[PDB]
């Protein structure tokens, strides 16, 4: 009745936010079970921060120019839906960018409020030619997952707030594959090796970790229905 | 092979929803493929790393600087389709960006071009790609007979 | 649906169909001409009654009948004996106790066949899809339920002998004392030297065993050494046993001697002969091959889990996947049609009422109210117009909850069994008859 | 750890021939093989492995793993 | 931004089906967690099944028993879909004995004390007046389904003869989702899972025998980081 090997999770390191996880021989047919929910909870399940909304000084939602900025609009929310930004408030708050004169304006020189933190100062967020005039404010708000946007009335309330899609999810990608190996003369044991990708932020293990505890909660609320032995060790 | 032909598509293929959006990364395209708002056939505007070199007939364009600038190995945005990112990803970063539908004898044509001028190691590597590629997606097509 | 099938592709069908194996449990065709029946019967495996009696005794090994007449005749069913290739012809028994029979009527069945109608293979649910590969080129995939549940599994009995000749040195004979073999090897073996019935074999397993009368030994000399050495005589009878030939397993069923000096007779100079049945159970697995009805074979490229196969909406996996890219190519789309109405058979339908024109041509011909399960028949050139499939197929019966698991256009919702979600469109799905 | 592991190019532009890297290979498998089964002669003129080796493995794999690292060189007469 | 806890709630639909909903579920979570429930669900749950049988008179499947209309292959076929509930984690052995003309049954098996036949409805042969069924059987414990091949172990003993065995007692299970009520983008999904097994256990405890399958996995996984 007793698995005949015990998995063992291990862990292979080839970048400080790369990752892949490979699970050591396990019972036949539990490989996709494992490694598909896995994956979703992974990718969804976990918390974390990100922009909802930008409001640029001195320009409409069809004014898709903005003055004194050699780049676009879009390519502006595109930089912008890269930043990754900590945040615990639980409520929407807002963080400011004022900048004038030429040059480059990078997260570095960006502001933050009390309580929230951009993990990434390096990535350049605009570029100015003659006078910068560049001020924009941007709304940071905790999330779960993964939100597309959504018109929250903010271009009402104010012409220049537009609505930006969001990252909440830590992690970038997970993909899973599945293979089998050969133990005490037998086939019939699978080897899932999980990739995570995340972000500066998080160390993927971490991520791993809360998603392994979301998932022993999530399916342990099944232990109530009746308490029961199964083979193991 | 129809697998591949279904991962590079155009539109019309299904109800293009989440069409005309742009998507910072490929990685959050198959987030939002994921969530379901966004449809593998539809195109839009996907951002690519640095190291990834772009379509052959993207290197005369490039973006709008007063400066100098090198499109040919730096980021650069592309309006086509996540599958499109997806099939070039399954070939090696050296390769030029593929735009167009692969079919059978565009496949041809680009299995060709890697026998020609990569080693023999990376072509037997992106053969099996294309293959575990093909077979995912073909089961994920959905080609029937009633 | 033979006439929707191209003529290369029936001409293979044909051919086929003269080559599946008969199996553990035989099923009847849900749909299929209507002429298995007459086949069946005109073949002479099914034994049939000479009289219009009442059944008297009913048994595996024999069933008697009584005439009114008076006359007792008693019919001794074949079981388990090798037919000319080397498959089990077990007869089953379908009449009762005291029922009533008529002259001609089937009283046991033969191999393939149930109830009297031919059953040359088993009917599984199958969905149109690629599946990671394994049905790529014709080949298929099965679900483990067909290893597990003996759905497909066909016994195969072997026969080998070997006869006591003599020759010129001396008579060969048939004992169980095997010169230069261990103690454990003629363990099984009875006291003449025969392998007891029900003893399971393997390759190298001795059958029965057998010594040859001498022969002019000169020893080498390594061996003269080591002979004595061990001070073991090494003796000119020489063993010429019987043993299973190699790559071989199966559960010995019956032993058949005949001696020269009993009243039996034999070809001159064989003393003895013997005959060992070796018989197994072989199930589906790997690399065996499948095929249909339409020309369409494939041999078995994995056999899934129940659980990685995708299953329909209820929760009911498909028993086979079969390449979508076989039927344009191959030019018979009667398989298809063949998978839909299956599915029709299997889940009954009810039409009353309703003055359609299919409606109408059902209610005229009597196949209008249809109990779930039971088989249809479409003759090989008057089968159902496609018009007939779509309106019943809008009217299938509600399996459960009230709902229709196929939509109108014949094809249902998969969802896979691996990953989980839903494959992104229907599906066609129904019931094929597989050999 | 497969029959691909060394490449093929660089054995390849080493030998600047196919049939002629097959044959020199081959040869240097038989010695390195005919080396492993000396149990005992110690012959001055045969060479055992240059390169690392596992407790068991194919005189050719070693063969062709030495071309590729380079340290082997060839004459023909 | 909101949190919510998955909850679990229960409602019994026949005497041996049940439907099971999470309401709160993250979206795209419900068809995943379905699946994974249902792959753990039919592949391993603990469950008995006979593993070997003894006829007197019979040395082989093959044969046929006299006096009873059924080959003994036929027989195998029978019994290998009786389902058995064993507290013994050793090999047990059950009699079936039956003399006369009648319906042998799986009522009429002998049950010893602490296995029981939960289909007694079941007939596995029939009998003439002149004829007699003696037959031992074998009831072990496992999980899956395990071939013939592998439950040989006695070869002196030439009368028993191993039979594949089916252990898993759930028949069919099957996952739906929908859409919450309350009012967000995310649209949180409500996963409900239909589960029916066999007369040898309730769906409650087969679940609870699967959940603990999967919250051992995931804790090990947990565990071993950090």
């Amino acid at each position: 009745m007793l698995i005949a090997q015990r998995p063992s999770l291990t862990e292979e390191v080839v970048d400080e936010f790369r990752s892949r996880f490979v699970i050591e021989p396990l019972e036949p047919g539990f490989g996709y079970t494992l490694g598909n929910s896995l994956r979703r909870t992974l990718l969804s399940s976990i918390p974390g921060a990100a922009v909802t909304s930008i409001r640029i000084d001195g320009v409409l939602h069809e004014f898709t120019t903005v003055p004194g900025v050699k780049e676009d609009v879009t390519d502006l929310i595109l930089n912008i839906k890269q930043l990754v930004v900590s945040s615990e408030h639980d409520e929407p708050v807002v963080m400011y960018l004022r900048k004038q004169g030429p040059g480059l304006v990078t997260a570095a020189d960006i502001a933050p409020p009390a309580g929230v933190e951009v993990h990434n100062p390096d990535l350049v967020l605009a570029t100015l030619n003659g006078k910068g005039k560049l001020e924009m404010e941007l709304t940071v708000e905790r999330g779960r997952g993964y939100v597309s946007a959504v018109q929250n009335k903010q271009v009402g309330q104010e012409i220049g707030r537009i609505p930006v899609d969001s990252i909440y999810s830590p992690v970038l990608k997970v993909t899973y594959k599945v293979e089998a190996t050969r133990v005490e003369q037998r086939t019939d044991f699978d080897k899932l090796i999980v990739d995570v990708e995340t972000k500066q932020a998080m160390r993927p293990r971490d991520a791993m970790a809360s998603a392994g505890k979301t998932l022993v909660e999530l399916f342990g609320l099944a232990r109530e229905l009746n308490i029961d032995a199964e083979g193991i060790d | 092979v129809l697998g591949l032909f279904f991962l590079t598509t155009d539109s019309e293929g299904r109800s293009p929803k989440g069409e005309g959006r742009a998507f910072g990364s490929s990685a959050e395209a198959i987030m939002a493929f994921d969530a379901g708002d966004l449809t593998l056939q539809a195109k839009i505007d996907i951002r690519f790393p640095v190291g990834t070199i772009p379509p052959r007939g993207f290197e005369p364009p490039a973006r709008e600087e007063g400066e100098p600038e090198w499109q040919q190995g730096d980021t650069f945005t592309l309006k086509t389709t996540l599958g499109r990112a997806l099939f070039n990803e399954l070939l090696p970063e050296d390769y030029p960006f593929v735009d167009y539908e692969v079919g059978k004898k565009q496949l041809s044509e680009i299995v060709n071009d890697l026998a020609e001028r990569y080693p023999k190691v990376i072509v037997a590597a992106t053969l099996d790609n294309l293959k575990a590629a093909g077979f995912f997606w073909a089961t994920r097509s959905g080609v029937t007979v009633a | 649906f033979l006439e929707h099938d191209d003529a290369n592709r029936a001409l293979m069908g044909a051919n086929m169909m003269r080559q599946a194996v008969p199996l553990i449990k035989s099923e009847s065709p849900l749909v299929g001409t209507g002429m298995e029946y007459r086949s069946a019967a005109d073949a002479g495996d099914v034994v049939k009654a000479e009289k219009a009696g009442v059944v008297q005794e009913v048994s595996a090994d024999y069933i008697t009948t009584t005439n009114d007449d008076g006359t007792y005749i008693t019919y001794r069913l074949a079981k388990f004996s090798r037919s000319n290739q080397g498959t089990s012809v077990n007869q089953k028994v379908i009449v009762a106790e005291g029922d009533r029979i008529i002259e001609g009527q089937v009283l046991a069945d033969g191999p393939a066949t149930e109830n009297g109608e031919m059953a040359l293979g088993k009917n599984l649910l199958v969905a149109f899809m690629p599946w990671e590969g394994h049905n790529y080129e014709d080949a298929i995939i099965l679900s483990q339920r067909l290893v597990q549940d003996d759905v497909l599994s066909s016994i195969h009995i072997e026969e080998h002998e070997v006869d006591a000749r003599d020759t010129k040195l001396g008579p060969e004979e048939i004992t169980r004392d095997i010169p230069n073999v261990s103690e454990e090897v003629l363990a099984d073996l009875d006291e003449r030297g025969i392998i007891r019935i029900g003893a399971e074999v393997v390759a190298g397993d001795i059958l029965v065993g057998k010594v040859t009368p001498k022969g002019e030994t000169e020893l080498t000399p390594e061996e003269r050494l080591l002979r004595a050495i061990f001070g073991e005589k090494a003796r000119e009878v020489r063993d010429t046993s019987l043993k299973v030939p190699h790559g071989e397993i199966g559960k010995v069923i019956g032993v058949r001697v005949f001696d020269r000096e009993e009243g039996d007779e034999l070809p001159p100079g064989v003393n003895q002969l013997v005959r060992v049945y070796v018989a197994q159970k072989r199930k589906i697995t790997d690399g065996d091959k499948l095929a249909g009805r339409h020309g369409n074979k494939g041999v078995i490229s994995k056999i899934n889990p129940i659980e990685d196969m995708p299953f329909l909406e209820d929760g009911t996996p498909v028993d086979i996947i079969l390449n979508p890219l076989a039927v344009p190519s191959r030019m018979n789309p009667g398989q298809v049609l063949e998978i839909h109405l299956g599915w029709l058979a299997s889940r009954g339908w009810d039409v009353s009422g309703l003055a359609e024109e299919w409606a109408q041509r059902l209610q005229v011909i009597g196949a209008d109210k249809v109990e779930p399960g039971t088989n249809v028949a479409t003759p090989v050139f008057d089968g159902a117009r496609e018009d007939e499939l779509a309106g019943l197929l809008q009217h299938t019966i509600p399996n459960r909850d009230g709902e229709r698991m196929v939509l109108p256009s014949g094809k249902a919702r998969l969802f896979d069994g691996r990953s989980g979600e839903p494959f992104p469109e229907p599906i066609s799905v129904g019931y094929m008859y597989i050999l | 750890e497969g029959i691909i592991n060394p490449p093929i190019d660089e054995l390849l532009e080493a030998t600047d021939s196919k049939y002629s890297l097959v044959i020199y290979a081959a040869k240097r498998a038989r010695q390195i093989n005919a080396y492993y089964s000396q149990l005992g002669e110690g012959l001055l003129e045969y060479v055992g492995p240059l390169v690392d080796t596992h407790v068991h493995e194919k005189p050719l794999s070693i063969a062709l793993r030495e071309i590729n690292a380079g340290l082997l060189t060839s004459e023909a007469i």
